RNA sequence: AAGAACCUUACCUGGUCUUGACAUCCACGGAAGUUUUCAGAGAUGAGAAUGUGCCUUCGGGAACCGUGAGACAGGUGCUGC
RNA sequence: CCGGCCGGGAACUCAAAGGAGACUGCCAGUGAUAAACUGGAGGAAGGUGGGGAUGACGUCAAGUCAUCAUGGCCCUUACGACCAGGGCUACACACGUGCUACAAUGGCGCAUACAAAGAGAAGCGACCUCGCGAGAGCAAGCGGACCUCAUAAAGUGCGUCGUAGUCCGGAUUGGAGUCUGCAACUCGACUCCAUGAAGUCGGAAUCGCUAGUAAUCGUGGAUCAGAAUGCCACGGUGAAUAC
């Protein structure tokens, strides 16, 4: 089958990731379901602002992280293959999962 | 934050990585309630001082790597408070932007 | 203090983040640390060069850095032999291979980091102030500018007090979230002290 | 608010008896938002009240608030400079909120042995009245009318 | 046939379906009686069948989860009224008149920063 | 309603009755009813003497009243004739278990005086 | 308190206490484990614990033995 | 101070070190390391074994270690007027 | 076998993306032939819908030289540097900010209800056994809408105490322990047992708060070996009043 699961800090950059591992796959040897959501991991952060005193004045940061699923139901060899030394797409982290 | 004060943290990482991500054996393993309980558990307290006052991980600060402050760490960017802020408002900590909700 | 940094508030919306890379929880810290290692001493050793600002990308165990400069030529150097003197030194210190391309800039008065560079250059070379000031910013407007403001605090012409001083010609609205502008700061260490210089360029509306 | 006159927000009739006197009620007795207890009470109050005035529990309680129910009120107001006690008639919104209020104030007091006790306790004393409620209620007439050169 | 509506008071997100039948109102298989004890209304989800009469006119089939007692009654409120759409605007003009299908935003607020919990201050020194 | 030294309650449950005697709390008074056999619900002027009896067998396990405060004042006595930190912290009148000393720690050393 | 693997002392005040033990008595022993318990072999001697900035001779008793060595030999002086 | 048992720790007491814990050099001797013993509170000092590699101008290397020499390194010392 | 367990289903909750939508746009009236405004339609939402981020010129020679950078001035067998302890936790006293109280809308038992937002690989650590309990073994699973910390507590429903310094308070002390950690006495946290202090709503004063707000009940995270009543977030029940 092939669970593949992938995550990335902004929201479209992964969508064109999103679109060409699918597209690399759904033409080149049929099948997928599709971009498979999740919910989004926003890791916060609260930083006091000021070198010295000033306890209330602080700023918040946040890192949104997108996660994406593909889901393939068939280990097709022409799909297998081109997941494989075919991804590229930097800032996006990928975990192809059997 | 003291040239002195980070260079004396390198040895506590150093020295760390050494003997404790290792020997942990001696503390662990051997001071356990099993056929060890007798003179091997007494003899591997006893033992565990001839080791340096450093190894142990809980001697390391944790301070922050571009200026050496002690407090107002953060332990996913490394690095203080002061210098985190300097650092995200400017891109260097990829996304990390103004939060607000 | 009062005012907050504009390339940050509009990292999400408009400007884009430089260091554009994924990483897990554990490794996240110290990749954070190598990206600052080959950073500081990058624009240490490409200071003639003329460098505005360093973009680092990080696909699958591959630091592909990218230095965005005024002048290609002196960073390339001869047969691009100082670009693989580069590649060496900066890819022991990050974390395996590298990849360093360089974006010319045909515009260099344009970008915050080269201006307030330039007229911290010029104040260490005992220029008055306000001549670096003023013609930095009559420069500007006549390539194609709509608003830069530079703002120089400090000693400045060797004064016992400090006093902050700033000339701006257009349009610059900081609180405009829409609106693209390059800020950027340098320190000029003079033999009285040190003087800050803050730049803002507003280029385009959106 | 200096000009800002805007509206209040509607409130909801209680389930066993649906109406909005009593409504109101619950809400001044309750403390720390805790209305399930508070409601609890009330009817507890409100259902030994009619036990033992033999009438229902509206009319009951109504013939009760009513007699601690403020006519006039006193504001001291300074026009000129000097500050003197002027009497000022009470708005019909505020007026049986405000005797409500005395009645769960002199409750508070009065330590018999429970809340739902001391009300009906309160009320049956409002009834005919010889409460502590009641007594808040007179002496606040006699301020407007020993006060009444103040117009 | 089997029709529906949302309802989603505070956090809560109610699940409301309707057919004409018996009276009865189940909810997480449970009764309405023992899934809503003593707290402070139960018929607040009867309110709406009020104006629209029930008595033994549409059984509804209830789910929901999400916020506590009020949260969830208020949300099969808003549910049951967004559900009653089978009789489309001849229902929503009295409807309408008596608040009811006002969604009701108000959310907790959130926690500012130097503030002890969203409006409360700390105190005040002044020497 | 006469075990042990003291203990004279009435009109007050069993459980809570057996409080009242010195070295007998909450959960000990629940484990003396346990092994006495005697329900916590009953109060002492409700039970016979015959069920009393055994109640003073029961509480005679445990060490209480002048048995245990002589044990108690037996211990502090020690430590202040070693000479240790814990006997100066209690012969000069000042928390014992590293406690603030600078702002509070008025039960221990007393009520406010003057300067 | 703590530590139920054994009653912790130094391993150099181990083996400085059985050196003076088998000898006999003599001298009041300088040691800065304050930490280190006090075992029954240690009766009898004088040993010197650091409060600090000086050395208290503590001659050690019967009662003195589940207590640690920082306990007779107060750090802060007041009044 | 987004958390002082040692560490942190900037302070005190006593022990101690002067190209120093951290850096590039001019160059003397060694792979780096690892196991393990003794005196000492510990810093430290004294050893005893083993191992003896990536290129040959092979009087050398590129790292690492420990000496003598100075350019010096270092300061949470004062001055936010 | 009767648990979304099951095939399976793509309606719904939800998760994300990308779009619709609220603009005084429509409606009447007051108005200066304006800008507006006052009510009124519809609408999920109504006049910046709620909340956040966003902080003009400049003021206080405001704070920071101890985060970092830094001009001078200063120290160099020392104000530099390594180590063992000790100290930052001292205590006639004074104030600040909290928390827990003083109870019966409460306390205590035995039942059972319904959340959200997080967080986790020298990690979070089931399930089973040992434990009166902190915890101790064995170890399942999860770099996670999968596994785990994790039964939310208020709240119902029954019981029992009946206004007592109390079955309120839970301080303080003695004893017996637990984990972390080379090491718990100065100086940790938690548990068990016994102990059971002040306190019965607080002088002059005085603080915050305009609706899911105050009030009250849980919960998480950051720093962190261990060490919150602080801080930063999260969601329950849920008011009064604004002439
Ligand atoms: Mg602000
Ligand atoms: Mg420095
Ligand atoms: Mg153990
Ligand atoms: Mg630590
Ligand atoms: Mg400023
Ligand atoms: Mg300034
Ligand atoms: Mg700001
Ligand atoms: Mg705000
Ligand atoms: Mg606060
Ligand atoms: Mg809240
Ligand atoms: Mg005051
Ligand atoms: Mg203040
Ligand atoms: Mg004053
Ligand atoms: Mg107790
Ligand atoms: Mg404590
Ligand atoms: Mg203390
Ligand atoms: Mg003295
Ligand atoms: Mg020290
Ligand atoms: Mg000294
Ligand atoms: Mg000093
Ligand atoms: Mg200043
Ligand atoms: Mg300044
Ligand atoms: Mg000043
Ligand atoms: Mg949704
Ligand atoms: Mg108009
Ligand atoms: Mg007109
Ligand atoms: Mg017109
Ligand atoms: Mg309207
Ligand atoms: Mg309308
Ligand atoms: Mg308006
Ligand atoms: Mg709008
Ligand atoms: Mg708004
Ligand atoms: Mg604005
Ligand atoms: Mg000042
Ligand atoms: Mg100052
Ligand atoms: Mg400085
Ligand atoms: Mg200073
Ligand atoms: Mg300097
Ligand atoms: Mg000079
Ligand atoms: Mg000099
Ligand atoms: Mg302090
Ligand atoms: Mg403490
Ligand atoms: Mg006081
Ligand atoms: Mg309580
Ligand atoms: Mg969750
Ligand atoms: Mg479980
Ligand atoms: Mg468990
Ligand atoms: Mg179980
Ligand atoms: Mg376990
Ligand atoms: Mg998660
Ligand atoms: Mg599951
Ligand atoms: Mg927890
Ligand atoms: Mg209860
Ligand atoms: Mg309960
Ligand atoms: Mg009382
Ligand atoms: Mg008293
Ligand atoms: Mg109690
Ligand atoms: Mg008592
Ligand atoms: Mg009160
Ligand atoms: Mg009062
Ligand atoms: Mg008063
Ligand atoms: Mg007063
Ligand atoms: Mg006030
Ligand atoms: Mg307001
Ligand atoms: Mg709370
Ligand atoms: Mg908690
Ligand atoms: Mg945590
Ligand atoms: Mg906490």
């Amino acid at each position: 089958r092939i669970r593949i699961r992938l995550k990335a800090f902004d929201h479209r950059l992964i969508d064109q990731a999103t679109a060409e591992i699918v597209e690399t796959a759904k033409r080149t040897g049929a099948q997928v379901r599709g971009p498979i959501p999740l919910p989004t991991r926003k890791e916060r952060f609260t930083v006091l602002i000021s070198p010295h005193v000033n306890k209330d004045a602080r700023d918040q940061y946040e890192i949104r992280t997108h996660l994406r699923l593909v889901d393939i139901v068939e280990p097709t060899e022409k799909t297998v293959d081109a997941l494989m030394r075919l991804d590229l797409a930097a800032g996006v982290d990928v975990q192809i999962s059997l | 934050a003291k040239q002195s004060m980070k260079a004396r943290e390198v040895k506590r990482v150093a020295l760390a990585d050494k003997y404790f991500a290792k020997r942990a054996e001696l503390k662990a393993i051997i001071s356990d309630v099993n056929a060890a309980s007798d003179e091997d558990r007494w003899n591997a307290v006893l033992k565990l001082q001839t080791l340096p006052r450093d190894s142990s991980p809980s001697r390391q600060r944790n301070r922050c790597r571009q200026t050496g402050r002690p407090h107002g760490f953060l332990r996913k960017f490394g690095l203080s408070r002061i210098k985190v802020r300097e650092a995200a408002m400017r891109g260097e900590i990829p996304g990390l932007k103004k939060a607000s909700w | 203090g009062q005012k907050v940094h504009p390339n940050g508030i509009r990292l999400g919306i408009v400007k884009p983040w430089n260091s554009t890379w994924f990483a897990n929880t554990k490794e996240f810290a110290d990749n954070l640390d190598s990206d600052f290692k080959v950073r500081q001493y990058l624009t240490k050793e490409l200071a003639k060069a003329s460098v505005s600002r360093i973009v680092i990308e990080r696909p699958a165990k591959s630091i592909r850095v990218t230095i965005h400069t005024a002048r290609p030529g002196i960073v390339i150097g001869k047969k691009g032999e100082d670009v693989e003197k580069l590649r060496k030194v900066v890819a022991d210190i990050a974390g395996v291979p590298a990849q360093i391309n360089i974006a010319e800039v045909r515009k260099p008065e344009l970008d915050a980091k080269l201006v307030a560079d330039s007229i911290t250059s010029q104040l260490e070379r005992r220029v008055m102030f306000r001549r670096a000031m003023k013609r930095a910013v009559q420069n500007a407007m006549r390539l194609g500018a709509k608003g830069i403001k530079v703002e120089v605090s400090g000693r400045l012409g060797g004064a016992e007090i400090a006093r902050t001083e700033w000339y701006r010609e257009g349009r610059v609205p900081l609180h405009t979230l829409r609106a693209d502008i390059d800020y950027n700061t340098s320190e000029a260490h003079t033999t009285y002290g040190v003087i800050g210089v803050k730049v803002w360029i507003f280029k385009g509306e959106i | 608010p200096r000009r800002r006159v805007i509206g209040q927000r509607k409130i909801l009739p209680d389930p066993k008896f649906g109406s909005e006197l009593l409504a109101k009620f619950v809400n001044i007795l309750m403390v720390d938002g805790k209305k399930s207890t508070a409601e609890s009470i009330v009817y507890s109050a409100l259902e030994t009240l009619a036990q033992r005035s033999g009438k229902s529990e509206l009319e009951a309680f109504e013939v009760a608030l009513e007699n601690v129910r403020p006519t006039v009120e006193v504001k001291s107001r300074r026009v000129g400079g000097s500050t003197y006690q002027v009497p000022v008639e009470v708005r019909p919104v505020r007026r049986n909120a405000l005797a409500m209020r005395w009645i769960v104030e002199a409750a508070r007091k009065r330590g018999d042995k429970s809340m739902a006790l001391r009300l009906a306790n309160e009320l049956s004393d409002a009834a005919e009245n010889k409460g502590t409620a009641v007594k808040k209620r007179e002496d606040v007439h006699r301020m407007a009318e020993a006060n009444k050169a103040f117009a | 046939n089997q029709y529906y509506g949302t309802g989603r008071r505070k956090s809560s997100a109610a699940r409301v379906f309707i057919k004409p039948g018996n009276g009865k109102i189940v909810i997480n298989q449970r009764s309405l009686e023992q899934y809503f004890g003593r707290e402070t209304a139960r018929m607040v989800v009867r309110q709406p069948l009020e104006l629209v009469d029930m008595v033994e006119k549409l059984d509804l089939y209830i789910t929901v989860k999400g916020g506590g007692i009020s949260g969830q009654a208020g949300a099969i409120r808003h549910g049951i009224t967004r559900a009653l759409m089978e009789y489309d605007e001849s229902l929503r003009s009295e409807l309408r008149k008596a608040g009811f299908v006002t969604r009701d935003a108000r959310q907790v607020e959130r926690k500012k920063v130097g503030l002890r919990k969203a409006r409360r201050r700390p105190q005040f020194s002044k020497r | 309603a006469r075990i042990a030294g003291i203990n004279i309650p009435d009109h007050k449950h069993a459980v809570i009755a057996l409080t009242s005697i010195y070295g007998v709390g909450k959960t000990r008074s629940k484990a003396i009813l346990a092994a006495a056999g005697i329900a916590e619900d009953v109060k002492i002027s409700e039970l016979s003497e015959g069920q009393i009896d055994t109640l003073r067998d029961e509480v005679a396990k445990f060490v209480v009243e002048g048995d245990l405060r002589r044990e108690i004042s037996m211990s502090i006595k020690r430590l202040m004739d070693l000479g240790c930190y814990r006997g100066l912290r209690h012969r000069r009148g000042l928390p014992v278990r590293g406690q603030r000393t600078k702002t509070n720690a008025r039960t221990r050393k007393g009520p406010r005086k003057p300067i | 308190r703590s530590l139920k693997k054994g009653p912790f002392i130094d391993l150099h005040l181990l083996k400085k206490v059985e050196k003076a033990v088998e000898s006999g008595d003599k001298k009041p022993l300088r040691t800065w484990s304050r930490r280190s318990t006090i075992f029954p072999n240690m009766i009898g001697l004088t040993i010197a614990v650091h409060n600090g900035r000086q050395h208290v001779p503590v001659f050690v008793t019967d009662e003195m033995v589940g207590h640690k060595l920082g306990e007779f030999a107060p750090t802060r002086t007041y009044r």
